[PDB]
């Protein structure tokens, strides 16, 4: 007699139900004289056809749909071979028998009204197996519930799982890859391998051996516009290298070796990487999440919680649980759609590029000697964008020419967004490529590279805007951002350099941009610096 | 048996059911769909056949247009056409078994790399951790370690040589000529062995003729390309040089007689294969008695090293376990009278291999949403009112 | 950076390179209480993707020719399926997160001029892997550099091994089967299967299965027309009765658990066994020929930038010394059997004009 309101539901009574009688079928192992006996079982195929118990108002196929859609979807999960294996030590001088069974997921689906039961049709699937083991002497009599069963019954935890039927961001303009973590998890226990019971004395064993190498990686975007299952695979490619997706060799399996005067239950579930494809642009403008199959996640039940009372419960509402560590990596990538000019040159001091409509693009480059160099274009302006890749100069190497590794990976170092002219000041070493982006059909803005002689190093690493509030992208705590200009502050996020016309001094220091009063009347054309301490805000306005 | 009629030209490239594979060995890829176990459509042109043909080598009644099948609408009704067609073939009984008997006749896959089709090879994975007293070192899983060992020769290759897909049959639109049915192997050398091997096949299904007061269902052509391709997936494909008599050319003034393959006429159906085909038999060859003691070697290899094997997938072992269910000479008496019967379909029966030189043929366009359903030609095969193809013009002659 | 010669170069550095930006992309486990987790590989070898990066001197077929002239064929040798796992024991209270990666033998082709070097070329060849774990409580805060490797590093070896890129036998006239001995490894670690790195308290182990009749034993023969392949393989068989295809379903794998102090190295080797068929006429050897057949491997143990010079091509013995001869009836010759057994006396009549042996048996012990 349920609790609940008329009408159809599906019930999941769970994992670990041994059916009648089918006990000793599948055979037993005679250990003797402190030998040890491992037996254990693949389930692939012969073994893993589950087994209908319908009703006229439940056909075969209602009950397979309505399962599948909601809890674990087994006709998949048919076809990857999973192996366990039970090991058991036998004593000093004595005999051990051992006898193994198969285990399996019980499903109900039920026609309840008015508080009362009518109709029950039930779903056997196979999950794994089950030992039992006993030490014995000859001529002893064995209870005969050991070896024969004449009902079902949940040898695990009894359940009635049941589902009635119907922070501030300073990255800039462009792609990113954040790999979150791994071992995720679906709800309901939608990727459960299996779960294993272990009496005392003996050990488990749950193994993926990859027998076959597919996998079902799962994809959800919020616009099929611009991003798709091959291009977030690309751009996963560019930035992580990853090769294989639907794929993969790698072999994992976990043991457990119960205690002798207790009993073990260990969890078994595949898990997944979850890897974010943001597009932020001034604000994330789209998402995608790629769940890339990883190496399982195991859990372990102490023993059973004492036979208290089989409390209903409701599905989780569809979702992930990460049982993994908390991480967040985040990864660059350079957009396919710009364009991007290789030199064939290595860069040295005083160089000139010629730009060569009003599209942006990309133009790789390298230094020749390690130093802090100025980019700055005609009449300093657009402004550009300057990443590092990621990884280069470790690799192939040809003096006094660029050799790129096709390293797609750009890690952020300094820019600036639109119509605000300003110049780059940026440290580069001989080995690591660089990449450097231009918006924006008037005459060409060369962009003119200038090795600075050790004049410019006190603004190391920022871009001079050349310059009442005034606001533009922020960096990120830590960084540096400057600017070219008798009260100055910052609005929400929280110095002095006087110039020659081009050297230059130090004409205030320690000033404090969240102070909203600045009377300095300093005793000097000069550079304001401000130093990211606290990203209380996207953008950074200096009044 | 399900066909998938829920697929599009426009439908994403799931490389599930949808995919972009190589042709061959070739610098060309073409987009494929399964509408079927081991069973795919393929709407563009074959790319074997060059679409331009010096008129020299032009063939009689042939039509040339290299425009067709270039766009995209005309790709998806093709695709709807050959979905249409399929499921008209397997509402009947007849057409169910036969489609099951394609799906499941996979071409036999060759052994181990070392060689057998015995057992794989063992390995041991996961040493059990140092215990208290026992170091435990051997107390591990074992894994037959070249798992599916079998090599398979049925399987269309991705663009980036890094995956494969199962296929059996690949339906193409048509090569060259416009209206020529085509059925061509993968590898000769494995269509006669018995080891078998994938078929391809150029169909046509938008264009028909009337013969007598009836018009011709393309249901039936494409019904006697899948038995000619049946013989490919068997590997029983007798030798081209088996050629038998079929007609005398009276209208020459000489001796010269036609000649037509053993296939053809066992296939076509008609009354041309009852005067050969008798009991006794008057016409044999040693093709027969090598196709039979193969395929009985073949049927002793799986039954006594395949099924007791528990080192491979089911998806091959129960497919060549229903292969080898049927005998050789069920196929050798499957022909197109048994399915004229069973689908009360008109069809050419006195030299219906050899109708070019009889009477010319005029072409109808056929609009297959409408004219054509599951339960074929709108109503009936004799009262249906088609419209002649503006195609005709374009009709090769040489005499 | 250099002080070799000017003029071009071959540089090896040893496996146990690990690529950055490539940490996690193969899966991790997580483990919980005192579960014990094992993760690891087998692959068959047969699907191979060495990664190339070249220089305008330097081709993919350049780099390929200098390195398979000197160092292990990567191509068609790239056959022998290859294995590797770590287990780990988790703590009684606490989760324990383990990611594996691959590791790569990196080979270079290098231009020295002036003492400098002026062009690098790279080539990563794919061998064994490397697990990093770490042991979490809920909500820690883990260090990025765990996760992500923003450049490559030497895990296990760091080396430099460069090439220049330019007794009275009273014995009797007759065949003769001499097994050398086990172990034999050729130089240069053309043999190499590879070396593991088990962190404190993890557990290693190489695993080396064989497919069947996929053994490829090394044959060199002083002449041809005489000790052939199959010539010398009989000989085998009627002195020893080796069969090449009994070593194809055989299978080692060698395992070694690390203390919770320091780290363990083990570097695992493929094994031959040396087997010289030679004929002894006229005291001397007018004709010799070696095989090594496949044996069950060989491993060491290591303990963790001197620029070394490739050896000469040849093989080293890391078993014991050995030395078994046996004898074998020339083929060329004819052997007749005499039935009736010598009691006490007999005069055989020969059944030619060649040289044939006579088998016979005493039907009682006596000297004759």
């Amino acid at each position: 007699t349920i609790d609940l309101a008329d009408g159809n539901y599906v019930v999941s009574r769970g994992d670990g139900w041994i059916l009648s009688r089918q006990n000793q079928i599948l055979g037993g192992s005679v250990i003797s004289n402190g030998s040890t006996g491992i037996v254990g079982d693949l389930r692939v195929n012969d073994n893993a056809i589950p087994y209908y118990y319908p009703t006229p108002s439940f056909n075969e196929e209602y009950i397979k749909n309505n399962i599948q859609t909601v809890f674990a979807n087994f006709t998949e999960a048919n076809q990857i071979p999973i192996g366990f294996e039970f090991s058991k030590t036998a004593p000093s001088n004595k005999n051990l028998y051992m006898y193994l069974q198969y285990t399996y997921i019980r499903y109900e689906i039920i026609k309840v009204l008015q508080h009362e039961i009518i109709e029950r049709a039930v779903l056997y699937v196979p999950s794994l197996g089950y030992v039992k083991s006993i030490e014995f002497n000859p001529g002893e009599k064995i209870n005969k519930d050991f070896y024969f069963l004449t009902n079902d019954k949940c040898i695990l935890n009894e359940q009635f799982l049941y589902k009635k039927i119907l922070r501030v961001l300073p990255y800039s303009n462009g792609l990113y890859v954040i790999n979150k973590g791994d071992g995720y998890i679906r709800t309901n226990d939608k990727d459960l391998i299996g779960t294993l019971l272990i009496e005392a004395g003996s050990s488990g064993s749950i193994i993926q051996p990859r027998l076959r190498n597919t996998t079902r990686p799962l994809f959800t975007t919020s616009n099929d516009a611009k991003f798709s299952q091959q291009y977030t695979e690309e751009r996963l490619k560019d930035a992580f290298n990853v090769q294989l997706f639907n794929t993969s060799t790698s072999l994992f399996k976990f043991v457990e070796e119960a205690p002798s005067n207790k009993n073990i239950c260990i969890k078994a579930y595949n898990t997944y990487e979850k890897y974010e494809l943001i597009d932020y642009q001034n604000s994330i403008v789209n998402k995608a999440e790629y769940y890339l199959p990883s190496l399982g996640y195991c859990e372990v039940t102490n023993a059973p919680s004492p036979e208290s009372e089989v409390v209903k419960t409701q599905v989780a509402e569809d979702g992930f649980i990460q049982n993994g560590p908390e991480e967040e990596i985040v990864v660059g990538v350079i957009d396919p759609s710009e364009n991007i000019q290789e030199i064939n040159t290595a860069i040295s001091d005083n160089y000139t590029y010629n730009i060569p409509n009003n599209n942006p693009f990309y133009i790789l480059f390298t230094v020749n000697t390690t130093g802090i160099y100025k980019i700055n274009a005609q009449n300093n302006l657009p402004s550009l964008k300057i990443y590092e890749a990621i990884g280069s100069g470790n690799r192939n190497f040809q003096s006094g020419n660029l050799c790129d590794d096709d390293i797609k990976a750009i890690n952020y170092i300094t820019g600036f967004d639109p119509n605000a002219k300003s110049y780059l000041v940026v440290l580069l070493n001989k080995d690591k490529n660089y990449y450097i982006r231009v918006p924006q059909s008037n005459i060409e803005n060369q962009i003119k590279f200038k090795r600075e002689e050790g004049d410019l190093r006190n603004l190391m690493n920022s871009s001079v805007n050349i310059i009442h509030y005034y606001t533009r992208q922020s960096p990120d705590v830590h960084d540096y951002i400057s600017y070219e200009f008798i009260r100055l502050y910052t609005s929400y996020n929280q110095t002095l350099f006087r110039v020659t016309e081009y050297n230059l001094i130090n004409i205030q220091q320690n000033l404090n941009l969240l102070n909203s009063t600045k009377s300095i009347r300093l005793l000097n054309i000069y550079i304001l610096k401000v130093e990211v301490t606290e990203l209380n805000n996207y953008n950074i306005k200096l009044h | 048996m399900n066909i998938n009629d829920n697929l599009s030209i426009n439908s994403p490239v799931d490389n599930k059911n949808v995919v972009v594979v190589r042709a061959r060995k070739t610098d060309t890829v073409f987009k494929a769909f399964k509408v079927a176990p081991n069973i795919w459509v393929a709407p563009e042109r074959y790319y074997g056949e060059s679409l331009s043909i010096d008129e020299e080598y032009k063939v009689d009644g042939g039509i040339y247009d290299s425009n067709f099948l270039s766009q995209d609408s005309e790709k998806d009704k093709f695709l709807q056409a050959i979905i249409t067609l399929l499921k008209r073939i397997n509402s009947t009984n007849a057409g169910e078994k036969l489609l099951s008997l394609i799906s499941t006749a996979i071409p036999f896959p060759y052994g181990y790399i070392g060689g057998g089709y015995y057992a794989p090879n063992m390995i041991t994975f996961g040493s059990a951790p140092k215990s208290n007293k026992k170091l435990n070192s051997l107390i591990s899983s074992t894994i037959p370690f070249p798992y599916a060992g079998y090599r398979e020769t049925n399987y269309l290759s991705s663009e980036d040589n890094k995956s494969f897909y199962a296929s059996n049959i690949v339906i193409f639109g048509p090569g060259a000529n416009i209206v020529e049915n085509n059925t061509v192997f993968y590898k000769k050398e494995d269509a006669e062995n018995g080891m078998g091997t994938m078929t391809e096949i150029w169909f046509q299904p938008f264009l028909t003729y009337k013969y007598d007061e009836f018009y011709i269902d393309p249901a039936i052509e494409l019904i006697k390309c899948l038995i000619k391709s049946l013989y490919f997936l068997y590997g029983i494909k007798p030798s081209d040089d088996l050629v038998i008599p079929y007609r005398l050319r009276s209208e020459l003034e000489n001796i010269e007689y036609s000649q037509l393959n053993i296939v053809d006429l066992l296939v076509s159906g008609g009354i041309d294969p009852k005067f050969i085909n008798t009991d006794p038999y008057w016409f044999t060859d040693n093709y027969f008695s090598n196709a039979k003691k193969v395929f009985e070697d073949h049927r002793n290899i799986y039954e006594t090293q395949i099924e007791g094997n528990n080192a491979i997938g089911n998806d091959i072992k129960l497919r060549l376990k229903q292969k080898f269910r049927i005998n050789i000479n069920d196929i050798w008496e499957l022909n197109l009278n048994y399915f004229s019967k069973e689908f009360s379909i008109m069809m050419p029966d006195r030299f219906n291999n050899a109708l070019k030189h009889f009477y010319r043929k005029q072409y109808y366009k056929i609009d297959y949403p409408e004219n054509y359903s599951i339960n074929g030609f709108v109503n009936g095969q004799i009262n249906v009112q088609l419209s002649l193809s503006d195609r005709n013009q374009d009709i090769i002659n040489k005499p | 950076t250099i002080d070799l010669a000017d003029g071009n170069y071959v540089v090896s550095r040893g496996d146990g390179w690990i690529l950055s930006r490539q940490n996690q992309i193969l899966g991790g486990s997580v483990i919980s209480n005192g579960s014990t987790g094992i993760v690891g590989d087998l692959r068959v070898n047969d699907n191979a993707i060495p990664y190339y990066y070249p220089t305008p001197s330097f081709n993919e077929e350049y780099i390929k020719n200098n390195i398979q002239t000197v160092f292990a064929n990567f191509t068609e040798a790239n056959q022998i399926p290859i294995g590797f796992e770590f287990s780990k024991t988790a703590p009684s209270n606490k989760n324990l997160y383990m990611y594996l990666q691959y590791t790569y033998i990196r080979y270079e082709i290098i231009k020295v001029l002036q003492h400098e070097i002026i062009e690098r070329a790279v080539l990563y060849v794919p061998s064994l892997g490397y697990v990093k774990s770490i042991e979490f409580n809920p909500g820690e805060k883990i260090n990025k550099d765990f996760y992500f490797l923003t450049n490559d590093k030497c895990i296990l070896n760091e080396q430099f091994l460069y090439k220049k890129i330019l007794r009275v036998l009273p014995y009797s006239n007759g065949l003769y089967v001499i097994n050398k001995g086990d172990g034999y490894i050729r130089t240069n670690d053309k043999d190499l299967i590879g070396t593991l790195l088990i962190e404190a308290g993890s557990s290693g182990s190489i695993i080396q299965p064989r497919l069947r009749n996929t053994t490829r034993p090394l044959f060199t023969t002083s002449n041809d027309a005489k000790f052939s392949q199959q010539y010398t393989e009989e000989r085998l068989k009627d002195a020893f009765n080796v069969q090449l295809f009994n070593t194809s379903t055989s299978l080692f794998k060698f395992v070694e658990e690390a203390p919770s102090n320091k780290n363990i190295c083990i570097k695992a080797y493929n094994t031959y066994e040396k087997y010289e068929l030679i004929d002894y006429q006229n005291g001397s050897i007018v004709n010799k020929a070696e095989y090594y057949l496949p044996s069950l491997g060989y491993c060491e143990v290591t303990n963790a930038v001197v620029k070394t010079q490739v050896a000469e091509d040849g093989f080293i013995q890391n078993g014991p010394e050995e030395e078994i001869v046996v004898g074998v009836i020339d083929p060329s010759e004819n052997i007749q059997e005499i039935n009736t057994a010598i009691s006490d006396n007999y005069t055989y009549n020969i059944p030619n004009n060649n040289p044939f042996y006579i088998l016979f048996t005493v039907n009682t012990t006596g000297i004759y």
